[PDB]
């Protein structure tokens, strides 16, 4: 029934406390008021102090903030041997509290930055662990993508390929949004030339409110969190849907607010909107499940599902003859009374699996091949305790999934 | 994210008196005085580089270490001198002479006991210690010497911590030293065998800086000092508050330091501008990254155009826009490709700090790892061999202690770097 | 160019790991110069130069690979044997060995001195534990010592202040070796054995490494430390291939990035010749370990 978050890294944190404000504002619960089911792993001690300091100081337990009191860096390698091994007993003794503490939990909800060091070290061994002794529950990680020409770090992709490559075999299924993609929908549909870090978090939080907060509660048609994983991912690997919000009107500018269903599904198969670099470039959907909350008929659904099965535009995979997962929640699209969301009574979550995203991971995988061929800041991973094994083998194993997504999309 | 301060030799002892001048308003502390800062936020990262002591009296973390009593004195005598206790005062009444064997070997070895006992003493502090910061002189006798020492033997008591240098380098127009060139080549041998992260300061360029830049017709020792105490406090208080993009010397190095040869980064200054005249407070974005990536405005005889950027680091701090730096640095990346590296897409590591230099609106720290810094090397190696070839100075050397071999070896490890900075560079 | 020579040794199957499991020897031992690699599977070629199977006993290693250096020894050029591979390989039996079947580094002693107009010979045996060098010959067990090493105008790289022992007969030397078992620590110690010969002058001068193994199950550092000292000795060694090859190609070294690298500079790349050990385990699990000396050591 109940769903563990747990947001690790810098980035983490930060979305993590962005996405439970809108979490508690819909819930209609004040900072000082029920206990949340979430931590906060960092090893940057500044980041968990902003919890401490900032909103919502009394409304999270200390116990679900872990913080280390050393250096994190930018380096999977730290995060992963030299200091990710002291704290990480830490962080599942907690975890495993919580878990005993709900009756019958679903799952787990992960929340971190592909490109970081506590936000990819520690969140590979983290799910290494949960695999093993949680393999019986749901892993729903939602994984921040570095943006594809404006990184934030020199060794991006070196922590980036890392994490992913280990989490592959230990996430049913994760989320991924880009956070270039986030730029491009505040300066084209939300018309903002100021799109703080903070104002990106509040459109991600807006999705996973619809993916899980929302989803949770008793609407017309609800999606288990198991369900997400049965009808997201055909393969035991852990692929990458994208997150899409179909209300992105800023309230200010354009004020269009009544929207037909018609509407609202179609804005979620445009590039323009769809929070993440993989552009349809000859992406093919596999899995796509759509999330309404609010003011919806199921009739009006099936109509627009229908009417976009038979574009044509929008390829689907030749094995799959029906991929559209319906999800109707009764629930409204709540929005920050402060933010920039125009709020509107329905609103479409779409949440699918394409093959452009091999296109977006061989980006990132070249970008890695670069600095490897002469192996650049290496040492500063292997002096943590990391040999070239942990590289090389890497390398060919996330090679491996540009081939997964070659063969089991493309090919008819 | 605690660190040490070390002060060795003339140079490094006059710019600590300066940096501590500095940094005493970034933290709001008085000579003998507590907290008088103007906002509360400072207070949370005074155990950086203080130590908790008698609750008013914030003692800095600083060790000071000359063979001049005078030099010593005469800072102890000053604005913050007293600021620091007796105990971290490592004074060697002895030959403080300008030599690096004299200074290292003989009267050197002598006083590294008494100082390690200190800074051991100031490691082992409290909470956990990230670095050990270190002030000193290319071209002197205590500060390339003894400090040389000094680091040798702090990598070796601890090896899991890093260590950043700041070191003034001889200066190529007129070196104010006879003996530098002899010196230097000895010094940076220690520090690329020894230190991870180390900054280049010429006399000359904060010259230029201070006459073109700056309207200053008498830039004293002063005046040059406490520009280059700003600098460092960008790389080090900066770097503990919070920020939209948080940054420190760990995640600097693993994104500045592309080999183990520690690699020597040229430092600059964001908000340069004269008091009245030039207050235009034409500080917005593009105008920042005009100013940092300025060829006339590195704190270095070498400028960027001689060679290409292998790592950049983006130390600001302020409130501002994430998507206008970065979008800015794209610019620059862009438009100077021709020299910003070719086998690394992203080199420059953007960071935000969320507060301003006190009484300075926007402003950031340069930090950049280029290998136009080849030609600092070439400089202080050629004016080296011109002397060790006839070998004027060698007996000021070899009445100390020095080895024949060890003085070729210093500069054959100098050149070594040299011809692998090239590797890079093509 | 001379080639470092490439040999390879597998672990033998006692009755203790036949009666635990298979142990089935993933290598298989194709021709005296290669292997056939199949562990479940994973095909690949070894293309060393030397190999011998898990039958030919201790002597025999030092029987083929150790006598050739006998022979330079004599020639004056220096040479350097350096044992790798993966955790519990057997290296350290391989090198060492023991009474019966002595090792290639005690059997050298036996041959080198055998062979040994008047010689000389000068014997040094030192443990290198958390990169710091500590004297077998001289003291009892785990302090500084005090030596570095300096360059000299050939080039070369000299340890300075280190032990000197006369010795006249090759137990004289062996002796030595069983005090430096004795006052031997390990890591959770490099072992490097220096024999350097005069004729009569043309010296060369011999060592001998065994690296010992610290793996991780699931001191300060250790781990990270010399994690570092293979990394650069794979780059290392990557460097020289190329430049050797000779097509046209100047490379640096990294050879300053670890201290391990530059001390054994002038035995790589300085006067002096090296041969390449890799003693491999034939068990399943321990692939993992042996992928990664398998690809360093073979191009695939
Ligand atoms: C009325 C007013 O706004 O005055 C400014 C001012 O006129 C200018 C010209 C300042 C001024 O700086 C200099 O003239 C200067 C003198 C010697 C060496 C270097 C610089 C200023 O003195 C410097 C001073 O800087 C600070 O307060 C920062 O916090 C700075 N502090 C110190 O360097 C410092 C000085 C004395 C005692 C203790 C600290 C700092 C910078 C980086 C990191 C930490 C601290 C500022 C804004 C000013 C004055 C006072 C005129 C400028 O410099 C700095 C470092 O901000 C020079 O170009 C900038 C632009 C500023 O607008
Ligand atoms: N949308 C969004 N992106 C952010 C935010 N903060 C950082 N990022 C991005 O995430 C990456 C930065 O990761 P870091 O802050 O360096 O590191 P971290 O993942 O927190 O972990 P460490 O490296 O150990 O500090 C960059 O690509 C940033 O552009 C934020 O608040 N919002
Ligand atoms: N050919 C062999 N015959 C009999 N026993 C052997 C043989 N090779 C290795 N052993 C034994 O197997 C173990 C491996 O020995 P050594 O102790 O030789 O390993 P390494 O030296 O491979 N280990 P390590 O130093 O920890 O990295 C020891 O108990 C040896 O006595
Ligand atoms: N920026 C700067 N350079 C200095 C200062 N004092 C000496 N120097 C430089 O240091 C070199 C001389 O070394 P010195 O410090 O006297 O050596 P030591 O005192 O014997 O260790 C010359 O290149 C000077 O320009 C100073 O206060 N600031
Ligand atoms: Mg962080």
């Amino acid at each position: 029934r109940e769903c563990i978050s747990i947001h690790v890294g810098q980035a983490g944190v930060q979305i993590g406390n962005a996405c439970w404000e809108l979490y508690c504002l819909e819930h209609g619960i004040q900072p000082d008021g029920h206990v949340p089911r979430a931590v906060f792993v960092d090893l940057e001690p500044t980041v968990i102090d902003e919890v401490r300091t900032g909103t919502y100081r009394q409304l999270f337990h200390p116990e679900q903030l872990i913080t280390g009191k050393e250096d994190a860096a930018n380096n999977y390698a730290r995060g992963h041997y030299t200091i990710g091994k002291e704290i990480i007993d830490l962080v599942l003794d907690r975890i495993r509290k919580l878990a005993d503490q709900c009756t019958g939990l679903q799952g787990f909800s992960v929340f971190h930055s592909f490109g970081g060091g506590t936000g990819s070290g520690f969140t590979s061994l983290l799910m290494e662990r949960l695999s093993v002794d949680y393999g019986k529950k749901s892993k729903l990680e939602f994984s921040i993508y570095p943006a594809p020409q404006v990184s934030t770090a020199v060794v991006e992709p070196y922590n980036s390929i890392l994490t992913t490559h280990t989490t592959l075999e230990h996430s049913d299924c994760a989320f991924m949004v880009d956070n270039e993609a986030i730029y491009d929908i505040c300066r084209r549909n939300l018309d903002i030339e100021r799109p703080t870090y903070t104002n990106l978090n509040r459109l991600i939080g807006q999705i996973v409110s619809s993916i899980t907060a929302s989803l949770r509660f008793d609407g017309a048609l609800n999606v288990d969190l198991t369900e997400f994983q049965t009808n997201l991912v055909p393969y035991p690997r852990g692929h990458f849907p994208l997150a899409t919000y179909a209300p992105v009107i800023s309230a200010e500018k354009a004020y269009h607010e009544q929207l037909s269903v018609a509407e609202i599904t179609n804005a979620c198969f445009e590039p323009a909107n769809q929070m993440v670099k993989c552009d349809p470039r000859h992406g093919k959907y596999m899995a796509c499940c759509l999330l309404y909350r609010g003011d919806v008929v199921p009739k009006d659904v099936n109509a627009a599902i229908a009417t976009i099965k038979t574009k044509r535009t929008i390829q689907f995979v030749d094995w799959c003859p029906t991929g559209f997962k319906v999800g109707i929640n009764y629930e409204p699209p709540t929005v920050v009374p402060g933010g920039d969301l125009a709020k509107v009574q329905r609103a479409v979550c779409m949440l699918s699996n394409t093959t452009a995203i091999a296109e977006a991971w061989a980006r990132l995988d070249h970008k890695f091949d670069l600095m490897y061929a002469k192996r650049a800041f290496v040492h500063w991973y292997v002096g943590e305790g990391m040999e070239e094994g942990e590289f090389s083998e890497a390398r060919e194993d996330m090679a491996a999934l540009e081939k997964d997504y070659e063969e089991v999309g493309v090919d008819s | 994210r605690e660190i040490v301060h070390i002060q060795a030799g003339q140079c490094g002892n006059q710019i600590g008196a300066k940096f501590w001048e500095v940094i005493s308003d970034e933290h709001g502390i008085d000579p003998t005085g507590s907290y008088h800062g103007d906002s509360d936020l400072q207070l949370e990262r005074i155990n950086v580089y203080y130590n908790e002591a008698a609750g008013n009296k914030y003692v800095p973390r600083a060790i000071l270490v000359d063979l001049e009593p005078g030099t010593m004195d005469s800072v102890r005598s000053g604005p913050f001198g007293q600021i620091f206790r007796p105990d971290n005062f490592v004074f060697g009444q002895s030959g403080a002479g300008n030599n690096w064997a004299k200074g290292h070997y003989t009267e050197g070895a002598e006083l590294v006991d008494s100082v390690l006992d200190v800074v051991r003493k100031e490691s082992e502090s409290c909470d956990c210690l990230q670095g050990f910061q270190l002030t000193h002189s290319l071209g002197g006798g205590t500060g390339s010497g003894m400090g040389t020492l000094l680091i040798s033997k702090i990598r070796e008591e601890y090896p899991d911590r890093i260590m950043n240098t700041f070191s003034v380098v001889p200066s190529p127009k007129v070196s104010d030293t006879v003996v530098e060139p002899y010196n230097a080549t000895l010094s940076v041998h220690q520090l690329v065998e020894n230190t991870d992260e180390t900054y280049c300061i010429d006399n000359e360029a904060l010259y230029d800086i201070c006459f073109r830049t700056l309207k200053l017709t008498t830039p004293t020792y002063g005046d040059l000092n406490h520009l280059v105490s700003a600098t460092m406090s960008g790389v080090t208080t900066c770097l503990r508050f919070p920020g939209q993009l948080n940054a420190d010397l760990r995640k600097l190095a693993v994104n500045m330091v592309p080999f183990p040869r520690l690699h020597f980064f040229m430092p600059g200054f964001a908000p340069l501008t004269s008091r009245g005249s030039q207050q235009y407070r034409a500080l917005t974005v593009p105008e920042l990254t005009q100013q940092m990536f300025d060829a006339k405005n590195m704190m270095a005889a070498c400028d960027p155009r001689h060679g290409r950027y292998l790592t950049v680091a983006a130390v600001f701090r302020g409130r501002m826009s994430m998507k206008e730096v970065d979008e800015q640095m794209l610019n620059v990346q862009n438009k100077n490709s021709s020299y910003f590296v070719e086998w690394i897409p992203n080199n420059v590591k953007t960071a935000v700090c969320d507060i301003p230099p006190r009484g300075l609106k926007m402003s950031a720290t340069f930090i950049g790892n280029s290998t136009a810094i080849q030609e600092l090397f070439k400089r202080i190696s050629e004016q080296f061999t011109a002397m060790f070839r006839r070998k004027a100075f060698l007996h000021w050397y070899t009445g100390e202690g020095m080895d024949e071999m060890e003085f070729t070896e210093a500069e054959s490890n100098m050149n070594d770097l040299v011809s692998e900075y090239q590797q890079y560079q093509d | 160019s001379e080639k470092v020579k490439v040999y390879l040794r597998i672990r033998p199957f006692l009755t203790s790991e036949l009666d635990r499991q298979e142990d089935q020897g993933c290598v298989c031992i194709e021709n005296t110069e290669t292997l056939v690699l199949q562990a479940p599977q994973a095909t690949h070629k070894f293309t060393f130069s030397q190999i011998f199977g898990p039958e030919v006993g201790q002597v025999a290693f030092f029987n083929l690979t150790m006598k050739e250096m006998v022979k330079d020894v004599l020639k004056g050029q220096n040479w350097l044997i350096y044992t790798y591979g993966v955790t519990n390989s057997g290296k350290t039996y391989t090198i060492q060995g023991t009474s019966k079947d002595a090792g290639i580094l005690p059997q050298s002693l036996a041959l080198i001195f055998n062979s040994l107009i008047r010689f000389s010979v000068w014997i040094s045996f030192f443990e290198i534990y958390n990169e710091l060098l500590y004297d077998l010959l001289e003291p009892p067990s785990h302090k500084r010592q005090t030596l570095r090493l300096c360059e000299d105008q050939n080039g070369n790289p000299y340890v300075k202040d280190l032990n000197w022992i006369h010795v006249r007969d090759v137990e004289e030397a062996w002796k030595l070796l069983k005090v430096g078992r004795k006052n031997q620590s390990f890591a959770s110690s490099h072992s490097i054995f220096s024999i350097r010969i005069l004729h009569l002058p043309k010296i060369s001068e011999l060592s001998l490494c065994d690296l010992a193994g610290s793996e991780r199950c699931k001191r300060l550092k250790e781990a990270g430390n010399i994690n570092t000292s293979l990394h650069t000795l794979g780059r290392c060694i990557a460097a020289l291939r190329q430049n050797q090859q000779n097509r046209s190609k100047q490379n640096l070294i990294p050879f300053r990035d670890s201290k391990l690298t530059r001390v054994f500079q002038g035995f790589f790349t300085g006067r002096g010749r090296s041969c390449m050990i890799v003693n491999v385990n034939p068990c399943a699990s321990t692939y993992d370990e042996t992928l990664h000396a398998a690809k360093f050591s073979a191009l695939a």
